[PDB]
């Protein structure tokens, strides 16, 4: 439980432009595996992540520091690339939204405090 | 080793 | 080049940590699909990437900025998950490698 | 990558 300003530019710089992505839609919740007809789903993945949940763990101060909240980020491109084949367009809109991920990153503010 | 969302 | 501060981070912290972890020796050199028996290896994998590569590339001032090497770490973790099977050893010692890379990255100085 | 082949490649072994 804390604020801390690089989590404030995950929460507020970051995770906004990578919400408002037009690649953006299937990760924005929970995936559905009976909706989609996914009953392997949970099989393979066994950390489901979604930005509904980073965002909202940003609003609840679940995170302690920036590096946790990262690595929720991570899980979720991580469990895109495992669980689809490599033809999926899927596979192309997390790739997307992954590269804005670490060029935001690179500009985070470095005095990783409060 | 996956059953995917599709493309295409 | 001078080095800005994220590059020279990237080669002190970041490949320093990686190329000498005990999971790195899959990552270390270009993945060779004859050695390893991966006929169907650069039919997935369009973009190869290996620590060999982006080592190098720190060592000649080959990087115009951090975001291009971190691009190349990215490719490399992520080459491994979408052509391996979720169930191979290689992709829990990529995910353990790519969690180090994350956490020094999010230490890494400011631009400029 | 990565493209080509839809599946999961054929891998490097498991655990």
């Amino acid at each position: 439980g804390r604020v801390t300003n690089q989590l404030q530019y995950l929460h507020k710089v970051v995770m906004k432009a990578l919400w408002k992505h037009q690649f953006a839609w299937p990760f924005r919740q929970p995936v559905d595996a009976v909706k989609l007809g996914l009953p392997d789903y949970h099989k393979i993945i066994k950390q489901p992540m979604d930005m509904g949940t980073i965002k909202r763990r940003l609003e609840n101060n679940y995170y302690w520091a920036a590096s946790e909240c990262m690595q929720d980020f991570n899980t979720m491109f991580t469990n895109c690339y495992i669980y689809n084949k490599p033809t999926d367009d899927i596979v192309l809109m997390a790739q997307t939204l992954e590269k804005i991920f670490l060029q935001k990153v690179a500009s985070m503010p470095q005095e990783e405090q409060e | 080793k996956g059953l995917g969302k599709g493309g295409a």
